[PDB]
Order: C-alpha cells, then sequence, then structure tokens
C-alpha cells in the first residue's frame, strides 16, 4: 500500500 | 462485495482509480486501514478505505 495517507473523503 | 461511493483516481503506486457507482471486490487493507487493496472490471489495486462499502 501507498506510504502516504488517501485523500480524504470529500 | 462493495460499491465506489466517490471517484478516486490514481496516483501510481499500484493505486486503482474507481468511479462512483463501481462495484468492487475487497482482498484486504494494509496496516492502519487507511488504503484497501480492491478488484475491479479494469483492474487491481489500492484505494481509499473511505471511498468504498459494503453493498448487498
Amino acid at each position: 500500500a501507498p506510504t502516504y495517507p488517501p485523500p480524504l473523503p470529500p | 462485495l462493495f460499491v465506489a461511493l466517490y471517484d478516486f483516481v490514481a496516483s501510481g503506486d499500484n493505486t486503482l482509480s474507481i468511479t462512483k457507482g463501481e462495484k468492487l471486490r475487497v482482498l484486504g487493507y494494509n496496516h492502519n486501514g487507511e488504503w484497501c487493496e480492491a478488484q475491479t472490471k479494469n483492474g487491481q489495486g489500492w484505494v481509499p478505505s473511505a471511498y468504498i462499502t459494503p453493498v448487498n
């Protein structure tokens, strides 16, 4: 998985 | 069996673009549950866990 966080839900 | 709540455009790095309303199958999650490894008609990859939800 990415080591950066995913975007917040809009 | 899940459905996408919102569009998400892949940011590469084995992420997967998904469109609101698309069905997915979930394989699992990363260490903190924030990313979800999923399968759709467009392939397989990581999507935000918060961008999908069970359906049926």
